[PDB]
């Protein structure tokens, strides 16, 4: 915060690809900021970056190692495909205890996260029947 | 007419009738602050990104377009 | 979404032009 995550918000959410990247690399050593604060709604910069799918950032951030969180539910839920692409492969939260990847994944019919989750291989729970 | 029944008061048919809160005030603040904060991430601004499409749309867009044709041109000569 | 998908990417090949024009 303190005038100075502002900027690094602002930058990120409008698109701007060099400048962020120079407050990365810019806050990695003055360890003035932190990368991963949520100052407006809870929004990591992650999180803006997936709501507005722009890939680019996303693969950068992934770079420096930020604090994911649940941001593959964000994603599953907002039904974007290069994001999930991505975070596959390597406190208090919004989202049921319960839920899992798969579980979400069946909440909303889009064949390709099934199918990529079930590639990777899950195992929903089953009830105990009644 | 089920809380008409929770309590001992009637107990019997009529043929037959002849620091303490501090801390509850700690914890409850807790749970009114997690049920705020989940309400206000989860309605007020999810729900706000699901509604449709207006004329302001259709002149913000052209409106940027144009600007950005306005700085290329501008900066080309 | 659709809004803001269209009007971030404007903007997004705004900032790249405007960076490889100088």
């Amino acid at each position: 915060l303190s005038t100075q995550e502002k900027s690094y918000l602002s930058a990120v959410e409008k698109g701007d690809y060099a400048s962020v990247k120079l407050a990365l690399e810019e806050a990695e050593i003055y360890f003035k900021i932190n990368i991963n604060c949520i100052d407006p709604l809870g929004r990591t910069a992650l999180l803006i970056a997936i709501e507005n799918e722009n890939l680019e950032i996303i693969e950068l951030l992934l770079s420096f190692n930020v604090y994911v969180g649940d941001a593959l539910l964000h994603a599953i839920r907002k039904e974007v495909v290069g994001a999930v692409e991505l975070l596959l492969n390597h406190q208090f939260s919004d989202f049921t205890p319960d839920i899992t990847p798969i579980i979400l994944a069946a909440h909303t019919n889009n064949y390709e996260i099934i199918k990529m989750l079930v590639q990777k291989g899950v195992s929903v729970p089953q009830p105990h029947e009644v | 007419l089920w809380m008409s029944y929770f309590e001992e008061g009637g107990t019997l048919p009529p043929p037959f009738n002849i620091a303490e809160n501090v801390r509850l005030n700690h914890q409850y603040q807790e749970v009114l602050r997690n049920l705020v904060k989940r309400y206000v991430a989860a309605m007020i601004r999810d729900a706000k990104t699901e509604e449709g499409l207006t004329e302001e749309n259709f002149k913000e867009l052209k409106q940027d377009i144009s600007s950005f044709r306005y700085e290329v041109i501008g900066m080309m000569k």
